[PDB]
């Protein structure tokens, strides 16, 4: 056990078997100092679980989706990114890909969701 | 290769927010209110870029001190009744001919619990206090500008150590590096649920009760080639300096309406001689001589390093202003602050007590600190200093401060706030069903 | 077996936790800003363990009702300019012996909306407000401990009930048993979103306008064997005791400032009499002797209960305190509690009034309760008894009081804050897929 | 219908039919007491589904797990478990070892998160 | 693309397209009354979670049940409601039935949610 | 067919929350706490309905207008210290015919920084703001009602826009239709982020600064046959009106107490002048034939439309009040209404200007403006109206105003505060597996 981000320099592929660790630290005029952090971390948090649930990943720490990697976004091999690299590396090198991944996981659940609701009609 | 989501991955961005209190007779800074304490993750090959200079944990500590300082002076007397004229004779009382002129004997006609009748009291005040009208007339110092709420006896001025601890979703990120400039990379990043105790111990020119370098002195500067920023030096090693109060004044306490009371110096019973600091001089002279030999490597080894005494301006940049005891000193600091360096005994600095203090720089919010009952002796440590450089083959440091933020910013330069980005995208062989 | 996770299960820990408002001419309790109200479930099976006694529905509701008190005191008239002195005469126009001297008829200096204008005024003042310094020259009582803040005419002082309702996540349990003595399992439990009407009437000695027993007088206390500890008796049938002020007051508007406005007693119209309470001989002794019998079964049915008046100490302490019509009583309570037992009349309670209320045993915080105008009768219910008693084969009971939490924990005895854990894990054959 | 914690005297059995009743209520100077009274309701219910999600129970009041039962938690028999306790009575037994349960179905859930990654890799 | 609240005056079926864009939104003198805004929208928002969550329809923007539509409710056909009506004609019919329909989805979960538990232990 | 349950469905009902402010030297209406602003979408085949006479942005508006502006006078100095005898003499130094004994030369006697010593001043006051007490003695309108802050010299009074944005779950939908009066159906609608620039701008019987119609004279009542209700004119193109304060006044500082001073007008220098506003006299003209051929559409082609003055009242109800430049205005507008309708050169509205000011109808809050130094002078925008109806073939239209939300109801009409309600079910051929 590493603790709260103590997997921050270990390699995605092994920061990738704490991630409930993460996951649980992320929600816990003086009076409102403390009462306005604790709203701000809530609707924070909300907004997280909101974006997994309209992409088909809520209750999920590892989702797996319907969209293809561009390799636009990145064309390196599959061994030099989760055996080589941390997440902190990872996320500045797709920092300007993430609005549009982001855009292409909600249009593919919302194909799902309906591909699936016209199939179960039969 | 399908895009799939992580959730809580180990990704943060540098970020501002509102740390809140921890703490392990009310205090100024009231830690009451705050939070209880309790946890330290070492980060292995995490290289995190920190800076001193631009840390908003020094900015929102300045604004929570100063808004706890004015918080405890709510409830607390406006002494509005203490705008009078002041009947001034010097006090001659086995005086010492460094004490000559200070204190002055002021008596005044003051307010009573009933409306209708006068009281003719007297007070020692202390020649910083009051300002002469042109036995002669004076008035105090606080009455053309503001009011004085008078500091509550029970209210303590002893900085007691705060844990400034970051909201769920927020990290606070720790340099562990012994040799941190306080700017640039950090090869040793560990993260805290929050910092250890940071006492708000307000003082000028010198750096009280503070925190220790590790190995050598630290001198840290925004950029040492810019004269115009203060350098940040800090001792590897302690100098403690002791502070006294050689008088025995009495407290009077003065009845100026329904609740409200006044508390006035009475009588010194005894002799009466001059406040002072006391710093032992083979301390003090190989503390210098560290400080310079790490100050050398900014100026060359040829270079000549001068300390002198502060330029000039208020009382309170000009002397090491300070709290101990419930007094305010102003000690002189200029025996400290001259050598010259080339390629059992003591150094006693003559301070000044004030009893108006107009303490965060603000005009037109002042207080009065009523007299402390006794002898008042004080040891502090000196854990660093405030220097500032002047613009040949010399370069001469005089002592600085003013600004109070460059205080905590000693305290809170190993430490920094980052927002956890749970959310990634990454690729993999897996896909959804 | 398996284990397998149930979300909403009847699970509950105790817990403290802040209660709101609910609520059904401004009041000094400010329903208004309180949320409007509405509901019963039993819980059969359910036994749960109460506490009276370490409740902190208690603690919550005194921190609420002293918070609403000094809240609708800040937009009041704070009687700064009281504080001078009174040249005092005694009233003896129409006076009777029981009132000689109790009321003083004092002139004093007051100011005006201008600055520069006095005005010469008078008003009549009871003794217990004006203090002798040494016609005859006076000051207010309340004058060399702090500035009374004069009650504000439109707000009222009549207590209305409040509902103390608990947030989302926690329960409160009602012990719906007719037989508890506040501590110990209770095996009739029922679940409320919050409490009956619970009026914050605020007495001494006598526990006024309250809830009843159902069957029999129950006495509570934390332990019998304890003298220290209070005893709450509460009856069964409440005894009723007719309030009087037979003077008829003149409330007389002196106008002390721009806005600010003091009204003063002008003349009373007609015979002076005393304030006094009523409660019928025979309906108070049938009390008593219900009292005596189930107090008996604490101390043995040979013991002798002799009832005994106050020990000593504070006017607040010693008297049965109280406030109703807009003054505040403070009747003798001697005839109540003046009897041995052994194994149309009425009984008259000589009350004195009040102006300047140290209310809630602050001190440094006082009220000036204005006059009210005309004659003031109150007919309320004595619902219960604060008892002490004092360490052979006969025991002493005198009222207690003073402290306010023991008058709302005879309401709030039968009521518990509990915190729902709805997440459970139990074992099935049942294995995920 | 018996209304909110009115199964709280009925058996496991009998009480775990009413799980949307306690479900439901747990959500719905003196204007910071009613707004941090609010946020700590908020608060409260968001740690309690995210412990569900990450043990792969979100968005379900009965949730079937893998963890298998130890037996030295609790010796009990289905029988005089969902027929002669309470819920009540049962926190009481287990409230040591809960903190062990929870710990092993965040640890089975995590194990079983990547078991389904790796078999859709294929 | 339409943006919020775009789709109010289309067909139901071509404003059940743009479900994704209310739903985002629905998250995200000055001072404390800016604050409890903020708390009231948590509030709101997972309240209507929690009831997705209870008919079995969490992390669902369309979420189809096993409740018959009672011919009570409308008589109107498939082609009548999500081809000539909006969403906000069809709110106002069924204004009424709304919360018999929500205790019959309520129930209806419950049974599946014991349905399921009897079914996984054999 | 199964129940199909949808989330995020495009409902909405009508709802009352609390709008937040955002906006794009401190100012009364704080643009510093409210948020930085930022956004319509068009709403086809979307018919709402309107009601801007039961809007709550309207009456949320009037509280947070109230609200910000008495606590910008919280800080800033209260001027209870010059409720005190004026010896008034009248000034004839170059006064004109017109304003003849309207101000008034009193000279008094200050507090000053020092408690005991007494400061003899004099200051300019206005007729309406001095009252005689029976040169003569006057003293301050407001010192019987209540004691009042000067105006904060460095807040400034000038309208800032202010957009009212709804929270998260909540929509603002705003009408385009351009005829739309005020009530109904309206056929365009569109989803605003939130509202456009509304300057909180006080006036009295004239919308200054408003918004304009998009075609045509808008007349909007919220009954237009009942005469107790106002009717709101706005007008298509705006008729500018010039106002004006022909003196120089001085203002001096007198220190009337420890760091607090007040403004006071010295001497005008040069010739006392009547403030006045001028008002295009063929624009005017125009402008209300225009408003009388739209408000013949509600009373006849043929019947007899008359404008005539203010009916009578307060001050700030029978004239023109505003406020631009600092100093409050009160003109005559029985000029601008005084015309029968049947089937270069100006208008000077004579102006009196005063510094004790109430404003939101609340007695018992003054606010005392200072002088303004120098010359001012002001061009505004004359956008509408609020006409009364006396209760026949003629029909007789009065100026109105006092209540403040009918200024306000006149930019936020357009604007409606919704609810989503974005979970829906709908019946489908689905059925869970
Ligand atoms: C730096 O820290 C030192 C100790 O860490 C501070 O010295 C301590 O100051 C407190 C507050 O004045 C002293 O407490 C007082 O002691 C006197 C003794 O008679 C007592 O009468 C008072 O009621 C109060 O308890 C404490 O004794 C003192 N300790 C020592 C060893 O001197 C020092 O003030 C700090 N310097 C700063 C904050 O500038
Ligand atoms: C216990 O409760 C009783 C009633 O439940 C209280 O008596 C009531 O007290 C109120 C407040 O003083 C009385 O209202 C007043 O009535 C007079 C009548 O002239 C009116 O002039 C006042 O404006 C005000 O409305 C009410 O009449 C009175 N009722 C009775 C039957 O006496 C009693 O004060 C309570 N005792 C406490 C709280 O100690
Ligand atoms: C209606 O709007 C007009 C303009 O939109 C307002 O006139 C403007 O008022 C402001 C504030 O009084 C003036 O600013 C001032 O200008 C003077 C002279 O330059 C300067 O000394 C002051 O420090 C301040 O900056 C501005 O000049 C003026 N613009 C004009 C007259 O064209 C008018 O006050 C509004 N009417 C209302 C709100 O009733
Ligand atoms: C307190 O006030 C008294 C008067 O209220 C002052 O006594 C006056 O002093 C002046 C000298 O400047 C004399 O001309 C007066 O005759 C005195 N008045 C008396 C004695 O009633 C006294 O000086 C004041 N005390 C202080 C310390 O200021
Ligand atoms: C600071 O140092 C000076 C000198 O070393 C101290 O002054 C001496 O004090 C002692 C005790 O009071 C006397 O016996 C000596 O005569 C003093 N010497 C001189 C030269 O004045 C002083 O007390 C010290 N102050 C501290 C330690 O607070
Ligand atoms: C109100 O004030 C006046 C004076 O301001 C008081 O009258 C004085 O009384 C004393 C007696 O103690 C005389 O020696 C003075 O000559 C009086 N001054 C006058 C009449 O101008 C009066 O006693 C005060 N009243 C009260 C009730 O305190
Ligand atoms: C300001 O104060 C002065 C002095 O207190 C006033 O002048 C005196 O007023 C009194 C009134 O009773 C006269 O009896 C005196 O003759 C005046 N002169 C002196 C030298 O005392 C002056 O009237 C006050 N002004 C105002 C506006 O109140
Ligand atoms: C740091 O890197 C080394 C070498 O890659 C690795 O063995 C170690 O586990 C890493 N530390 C963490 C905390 O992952
Ligand atoms: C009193 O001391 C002051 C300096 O504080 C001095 O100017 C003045 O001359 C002294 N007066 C004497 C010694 O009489
Ligand atoms: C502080 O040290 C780092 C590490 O070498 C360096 O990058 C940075 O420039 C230094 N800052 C200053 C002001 O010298
Ligand atoms: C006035 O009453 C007081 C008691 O309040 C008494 O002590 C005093 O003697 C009385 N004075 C008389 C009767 O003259
Ligand atoms: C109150 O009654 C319960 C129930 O028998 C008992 O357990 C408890 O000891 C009693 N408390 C006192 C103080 O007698
Ligand atoms: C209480 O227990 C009895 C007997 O076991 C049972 O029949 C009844 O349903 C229980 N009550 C509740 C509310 O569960
Ligand atoms: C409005 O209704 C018309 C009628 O057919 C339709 O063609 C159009 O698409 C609708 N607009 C929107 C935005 O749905
Ligand atoms: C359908 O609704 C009607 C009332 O609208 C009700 O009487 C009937 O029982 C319902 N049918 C079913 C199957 O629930
Ligand atoms: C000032 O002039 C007005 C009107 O001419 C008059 O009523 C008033 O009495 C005059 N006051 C003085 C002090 O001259
Ligand atoms: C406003 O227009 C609506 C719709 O045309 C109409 O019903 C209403 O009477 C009008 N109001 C007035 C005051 O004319
Ligand atoms: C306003 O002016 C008109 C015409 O000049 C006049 O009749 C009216 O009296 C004036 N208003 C006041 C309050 O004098």
């Amino acid at each position: 056990f590493l603790g709260f981000l103590g997997a921050a320099g270990s390699t995605m592929g092994a920061a990738s078997m704490t991630l409930t660790v993460q996951a649980r630290n992320l929600l816990s005029v003086w009076g409102i100092k403390q009462l306005q952090a604790r709203v701000l971390a809530v609707e924070r948090y909300l907004r997280d679980q909101q974006l997994l649930g309209i992409w088909g990943c809520s209750g999920k720490l590892i989702c797996c989706t319907n969209v293809p990697w561009n390799s636009s976004w990145s064309n390196r091999n599959l061994s030099e990114i989760w055996d080589n690299m941390t997440w902190l590396q990872w996320d500045k090198e797709i920092s300007n890909y993430t609005q549009i991944i982001y855009g292409l996981l909600e249009e593919s659940q919302n194909q799902q969701e309906k591909n699936e609701q016209d199939l179960l009609a039969l | 290769l399908w895009v799939t989501v992580y959730y809580g991955v180990p990704v943060w961005k540098d970020a501002e927010t509102t740390l809140f209190c921890a703490s392990d007779k009310h205090n100024v800074w009231a830690t009451h209110a705050c939070v209880p304490t309790d946890q330290e993750i070492h980060l292995e090959n995490v290289t995190e870029e920190f800076n001193m200079w631009k840390n908003n944990m020094v900015e929102q500590m300045h604004t929570d001190i100063i808004s706890l300082w004015d918080q405890s002076l709510k409830p607390c007397v406006k002494l509005t009744p203490l705008c009078v004229t002041l009947q001034c004779t010097n006090v001659t009382n086995n005086i010492t001919d460094d004490m000559r002129g200070e204190l002055k004997n002021c008596s005044f006609n003051m307010t009573t619990e009933l409306r209708d009748k006068k009281q003719k009291v007297y007070s020692l005040f202390y020649r910083l206090d009051v300002v002469q009208i042109n036995n002669k007339e004076y008035r105090l110092i606080n009455c053309n500008t503001s009011a004085c709420t008078q500091a509550c006896p029970k209210v303590s001025f002893e900085p007691i150590p705060i844990h400034y601890c970051a909201p769920a979703g927020f990290a606070i990120l720790k340099c562990k590096d012994k040799k941190f400039n306080g700017t640039g990379p950090c090869p040793s990043v560990s993260t805290v649920q929050c910092t250890h105790g940071i006492k708000p111990v307000v003082s000028t020119q010198l750096l009280l009760n503070g925190s220790l370098a590790e190995e050598e002195v630290m001198i840290r500067s925004e950029n040492i080639t810019n004269n115009a920023k203060n350098i940040l030096v800090q001792f590897n090693t302690p100098v403690q300096i002791n502070c006294t109060r050689p008088n025995n004044n009495t407290r009077k306490s003065i009845r100026i309406g329904p609740g409200q009371a006044f508390y006035a110096t009475g009588d010194i019973i005894g002799d009466i001689r001059q406040a002072h600091c006391n710093v032992s001089k083979a301390t003090w002279n190989e503390t210098l001589g560290k400080v310079v030999k790490q100050l050398r490597k900014h100026f060359g080894n040829n270079t000549i390093i001068r300390f002198a005494n502060s330029s000039g301006g208020d009382l309170e940049v000009t002397t090491h202003s300070f709290n101990c005891g419930g007094e305010f000193f102003y000690c002189n600091t200029s025996g400290l602050f001259n050598s010259t360096w080339i390629s059992n005994d003591s150094i006693t600095l003559p301070c000044r007590i004030k009893q108006i203090i107009n303490m965060w720089q603000r005009i037109g919010q002042c207080m009065y600190a009523p007299p402390i009952q006794g002898v008042i002796r004080c040891v502090s440590n000196i854990t660093g200093l405030i220097l500032t450089r002047d613009g040949s083959t010399t370069e001469t440091f005089r002592p600085g401060g003013g600004d109070m933020r460059d205080n905590w910013r000693s305290e809170l330069y190993k430490y920094k706030v980052v927002k956890i980005e749970p959310l990634g995208v990454a690729p993999t062989r897996c896909k959804r069903r």
